[PDB]
């Protein structure tokens, strides 16, 4: 189900090539024949508008699109009824006979789950959760628990809903805690780091992603190259260079992951340039990471500017720690940028107290302000010490 | 056995001040008694922000670190005051219903 949501997401924003939309349309047309995408197929016009979202022959009549395959017709209307009779009408009649004959226990619960998964592809979520809720009481061990969690896990990836999914996934996992192997636990662990990108948790996302394996592929839930970009980009932003040398840049799987596909451009272009402290070619890597990684990915396109703006602030901190002073002529020219471009980035960073530095105008020397023995007891002990005392006085001043 | 039969800062400053008063009388009386060997021993102790000016800068930095520990321990004692205030209400709530 994720293969369609990944390819059709390129239909939303394409600023360069038109063929990217037609190439991604070939994967959509192939999957809609085997499985009915009608809930997401109708969600195409309800997601992003004023591109392809105005083209429909049924609910709303307008023609504006670069893709004519997303509009209903007489063929898809007949196929919608054929898939609805086989996956629901034909299967429910056989399950109804098993209910009266009393055949098995978990077999009827698993049959309701497989039947409930078909309502998700027809576009009716009321009967999908109704048949799933009846089979939830029959779940005891991890045999029927994986299938119940699998249906709710689809709600997050297929319907792109971060609200009612995680609340249900946590309730099912916390009811009976076993986990089976480590891969069945990834469904809760991988979606955890993915949900952190919606509410912008930053370093919290990479907690379970860095320790996760790079060979994990959920197919219909997620692809191989999609999860590879989530752990590479978020893991690089979380762990500092101290932890990058013993984990990211040197790993048995990660070194094998970068050679599989060239669509990462994170653990190779960004990591080596950061480890070698080469700022000449490091700047164009951020543009390739933004265009060819962040934009095509689903959850990596939500932040947008929040990647390059924050990553550029931290890469300067690695340079400020290795020198007391610097050269403004070398930073604003030799690294591939201009003078006005450097003052715009550092202009917003200084008043936010995100770093300690000394910028020179006439002399043109970038000097680092080093606390020496001050460290974390200088401005943090007074701010965090007295700041928490303000929260302590909240309930003590007003009582109840 | 002594403790069974019997069942600070101000005193330290009083005897320390009297040490200079008693020493001053010993020098004046010895001055008129002669008219240097005895006064030489007292001069050895008397001579050995005058000499601490070099360590005065490092002393204030250590006094602040001491206050850091005292500030944290003071907050711990302040949390028990709010905890006991809420606990005192639980006793009052039982007196109203009963």
């Amino acid at each position: 189900n994720y293969e369609v949501s990944e390819k059709a997401f390129l239909l939303t924003q394409s600023k360069v090539s038109i063929e990217q939309r037609k190439e991604a349309a070939e994967f959509v047309l192939a999957k809609i024949k085997e499985e009915e995408m009608a809930p997401y197929y109708k969600y195409l016009c309800e997601e992003y508008l004023v591109n392809n979202g105005q083209s429909d022959l049924e609910h709303d009549e307008k023609s504006d699109s670069l893709n004519e395959w997303i509009k209903f017709d007489q063929e898809l209307y007949n196929e919608l009824c054929k898939k609805n009779e086989s996956k629901i009408k034909e299967l429910n009649e056989k399950i109804q006979k098993l209910e009266e004959d009393d055949e098995g226990e978990l077999e009827q619960a698993q049959a309701w789950i497989n039947l409930g998964e078909y309502y998700a592809q027809i576009g009716d979520k009321d009967n999908a959760e109704k048949t799933l809720g009846k089979s939830l009481s029959k779940a005891i061990s991890t045999g029927a628990k994986i299938d119940v969690m699998l249906t709710i896990a689809r709600l997050g990836f297929f319907y792109n809903d971060q609200l009612y999914v995680k609340e249900k996934l946590e309730a099912v996992n916390s009811m009976i805690e076993k986990g089976g192997d480590w891969e069945r636990r990834n469904r809760y662990k991988t979606y955890y780091g993915i949900h952190c990108l919606a509410v912008r948790n930053f370093k919290e996302a990479a907690k379970l992603l860095v320790d996760s394996l790079a060979t994990f592929t959920s197919i219909e839930l997620t692809s191989y190259e999609s999860i590879a970009t989530y752990a590479s980009v978020t893991g690089l932003f979380t762990l500092e260079r101290t932890d990058l040398k013993s984990k990211v840049i040197d790993s048995p799987e990660l070194l094998s992951l970068i050679s599989t596909t060239a669509a990462l451009q994170s653990i190779s272009s960004l990591t080596i340039s950061l480890y070698a402290s080469d700022y000449a070619s490091y700047f164009p890597y951020l543009l390739e990471t933004y265009a060819n990684v962040l934009i095509p990915c689903k959850y990596l396109n939500r932040h947008a500017d929040f990647f390059v703006r924050e990553m550029r602030r931290k890469v300067y901190a690695q340079l400020l720690e290795s020198y007391k002073t610097l050269s403004l002529k070398s930073m604003a020219s030799a690294f591939g940028v201009s003078v006005a471009f450097l003052d715009n980035d550092l202009g917003k960073f200084i008043p936010n107290k995100q770093l300690n530095c000394v910028i020179d105008r006439v002399n043109g020397i970038v000097e680092t302000n080093r606390p020496d023995n001050k460290n974390a007891q200088y401005h943090l002990l007074v701010k965090q010490g007295d700041g928490l005392l303000t929260k302590l006085q909240k309930y003590g001043a007003a009582v109840r | 056995g002594v403790e069974h039969l019997l069942r600070i800062r101000l005193t330290n400053q009083l005897k320390s001040l009297k040490g200079l008063q008693s020493k001053l009388k010993d020098v004046v009386e010895y001055l008129d008694k002669v008219i240097h060997t005895i006064l030489g021993k007292l001069q050895d102790v008397f001579n050995l922000n005058n000499l601490q000016k070099a360590l005065t800068v490092k002393t204030n930095d250590e006094l602040m670190v001491i206050y850091i520990s005292n500030l944290v321990r003071s907050i711990i004692a302040f949390d028990d005051l709010i905890e006991n205030k809420i606990q005192n209400k639980k006793i009052q709530e039982q007196r109203v219903k009963d």
